[PDB]
């Protein structure tokens, strides 16, 4: 059983572009190759880490489940939630984001050190996907996030990488000239992960529990 | 009722340093920004650059970086502006504004202005209280037109405001105009009153320009007569 | 900082439809907002987010925001509409805010009028004193905008000059007023003196020569 992505790629199914999520809801596939990687394939440009890999690991799922891994109106008290929108990713004539991924920002003039982690307690393989803005100048940096030295660290078994965003002025890609960079892991039934950040976060909100045999 | 209220106006020696205040209330100090804009008379508005209450952290614009200083006091809800080596440039009103306006989006993520503070008005002179040169601007043929004659007196070089001037002691109110003053790269003002006679009515007719200079304890009466 | 264009000046009938642009370089990303400063009054905030109105402002006011222009519009404008309008846009490459060079809204309430100018000569008593003023008086001119430069034989001068705002009259009708500040040596060197004033694209000029 295929999938049939129709005019989408993988990045951008996974990652739940506003354009893509209208066509898709499946949960025993085995075929995924639908449309390769596309500059505009995401509707905010930006690099997918290990994207071949991802391809692999989708490979023939025997069990699909979308969840809400961070709920966005509980897991994020001292941010905002609701100003991570864009044009690049518009819907419908409004800006919008990433179905499954979350845009902090600052609140009330601060952006405190936030740490969130999750136990898999699902039984299966958890695929979890975060980005990390890089913005295009200090001025967008400075109002978004306040600090300048931002970090942004990934912790799990599997998983462990501390980002520091670089402020680059890179050619207008979708309207941006800013980016911001996709990465993932496989949580481990039973293994944590745990977020920590003081800026260019764009946490996950929906993850997947997948299982290939 | 949100409301920005700022500390009265200042005169200030050149090379001095002047503090502003600007008192918020009506909504929590910490959550906006609190902006600072300079207008100089007759000109536009010039940003200086905010501050965040809430950590203390500022952005000065390029123009005011160096001699221009902002702090806040959260306690009393009480944004300060404190300017230094002040020159006659800096003579302007000064503005609070806080940034109340949501933005929507990260594309665009600024918080407009939306209230303003009433304005510290700021004058930079070197002059101290002095009172004016008074002189008649006598009428003549070159400034008679159809048959009206216009007199008038040059008030000079006084500090600080104002003047009044009056016609004969207030009987002569038709005609007369004083304009307003002016201030001179001296650091000291000066205006004119003029008055639009019948060129029938001089040489039977006295005018007498009243000149009262209250911070100087300085009345003139000045004759205008033809030359 | 990135540059916001405004016109200077922009004149309208009352009841007309008044419309003022602030251009800048790819406004439309931005969310503009206006601003209304009446003579002595801090500014007003009368649009924000390109088009929407805070409580207190009449439907009459509205904007619009598309490519490199922004546009404000006053429609059935009334006399208390005349003020100075300013747009705001935050410019992420500086991260500076940044106003408008701000617009002039006359509202023709009043027939136009050529303006009258009186220049003065240097007084006796004031050249006694080793000092020197040339005065022109302009007055009974519609609307409130005038453009004055000094002449000295036929040639320009700037040094000593200070021009008054206009402000109006006890007809209503505008007044204004220059000073050109000299030394009674500078006075009696040149030939004569000119007080040149512009108002609507037109010159009224007046001259005075010490030995008259
Ligand atoms: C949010 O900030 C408050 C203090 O304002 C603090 O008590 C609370 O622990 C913070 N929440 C998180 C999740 O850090």
């Amino acid at each position: 059983a295929p999938l049939q992505l129709g005019n989408c790629s993988i990045a951008g199914w996974i990652l739940g572009n506003p354009e893509c999520e209208s066509l898709f809801s499946k949960e025993s596939w085995s075929y995924i190759a639908e449309t390769p990687n596309s500059e505009n394939g995401t509707c905010y440009p930006g690099y997918f880490a290990d994207y071949e890999e991802l391809r692999e690991q989708l490979s023939s799922v025997s069990s699909f489940e979308r969840f809400e891994i961070f709920p966005k109106e509980s897991s994020w008290p001292n941010h905002t939630v609701t100003k991570g929108v864009t044009a690049s990713c518009s819907h419908n004539g409004k800006s919008s984001f990433y179905r499954n991924l979350l845009w902090l920002t600052e609140k009330n003039g601060l952006y405190p050190n936030l740490s969130k982690s999750y136990v898999n307690n699902k039984e299966k393989e958890v695929l979890v996907l975060w980005g990390v803005h890089h913005p295009s100048n200090i001025g967008d940096q400075r109002a978004i996030y306040h600090t300048e030295n931002a970090y942004v660290s990934v912790v799990s078994s599997h998983y462990s990488r501390r980002f520091t965003p670089e402020i680059a002025k890179r050619p207008k890609v979708r309207d941006q000239e800013g980016r911001i960079n996709y990465y993932w892991t496989l949580l481990e039934p039973g293994d944590t992960i745990i977020f920590e950040a003081n800026g260019n976060l764009i946490a996950p909100w929906y993850a997947f529990a997948l299982s290939r045999g | 009722q949100v409301q920005l209220v700022q500390s009265g106006a200042e005169v200030k020696k050149p090379g001095a340093s002047v503090k502003v205040s600007c008192k918020a209330s009506g909504y929590t100090f910490t959550g906006y920004y609190m902006h600072w804009v300079r207008q100089a008379p007759g000109q536009g508005l010039e940003w200086m650059g905010w501050i965040n209450p809430n950590s203390g952290g500022t952005n000065y614009a390029q123009k005011f970086q160096g001699w221009v200083t902002m702090t806040r006091d959260t306690s009393i809800s009480t944004a300060y502006m404190e300017l230094s080596r002040l020159r006659s440039d800096d003579t302007a009103v000064y503005y609070c504004a806080r940034g109340g306006l949501e933005p929507r989006s990260v594309d665009y993520y600024y918080y407009g202005m939306d209230v303003w503070g009433q304005g510290t008005t700021v004058t930079v002179s070197s002059a101290s209280t002095k009172g004016p040169s008074v002189f008649p601007l006598a009428p003549s043929s070159k400034s008679t037109s159809g048959g009206t004659a216009a007199l008038g007196c040059l008030v000079k070089d006084y500090f600080p405001e104002p003047v009044t001037v009056s016609w004969n002691s207030g009987a002569l109110t038709s005609g007369v105009h004083t304009f307003p003053a002016v201030l001179q790269s001296s650091g000291l003002y000066s205006l004119s009153s003029v008055v639009t006679v019948p060129s029938s009515s001089l040489g039977t007719q006295t005018y007498i320009c009243n000149v009262n200079h209250k911070p100087s304890n300085t009345k003139v009466d000045k004759r205008v007569e033809p030359k | 900082q990135s540059v916001l264009t405004q016109p200077p000046s922009v004149s309208v009938a009352p009841g007309q439809t008044a419309r003022i642009t602030c251009g800048g370089n790819n406004i439309g990303s931005k969310s503009v907002h206006w601003y209304q400063q009446k003579p002595g009054q801090a500014p007003v905030l009368v649009v924000y987010d390109d088009s929407d109105r805070p409580s207190g402002i009449p439907e009459r006011f509205s904007g619009s925001n598309s490519g490199n222009t922004a546009t404000l519009t006053i429609s059935r404008v009334e006399a208390g509409d005349e003020a100075d309008y300013y747009c705001q846009v935050w410019d992420s490459s500086s991260d500076h805010v940044v106003f408008g060079g701000g617009t002039k809204l006359t509202v023709l309430g009043q027939p136009k009028a050529a303006p009258s100018v009186t220049l003065f000569p240097p007084s006796s008593e004031e050249l006694q004193a080793n000092k020197a003023t040339l005065v022109c008086l302009i007055s009974d001119f519609y609307p409130g905008a005038v453009t004055v430069a000094w002449k000295a034989d036929s040639s320009p001068v700037k040094a000593g000059v200070e021009t008054t705002t206009p402000s109006k009259q006890s007809n209503n009708k505008y007044a204004a007023s220059s000073y050109l500040s000299l030394t009674p040596e500078q006075w009696k060197s040149h030939r004569s003196y000119s007080c040149q004033v512009t108002h609507e694209g037109s010159t009224v000029e007046k001259t005075v020569a010490p030995t008259e």
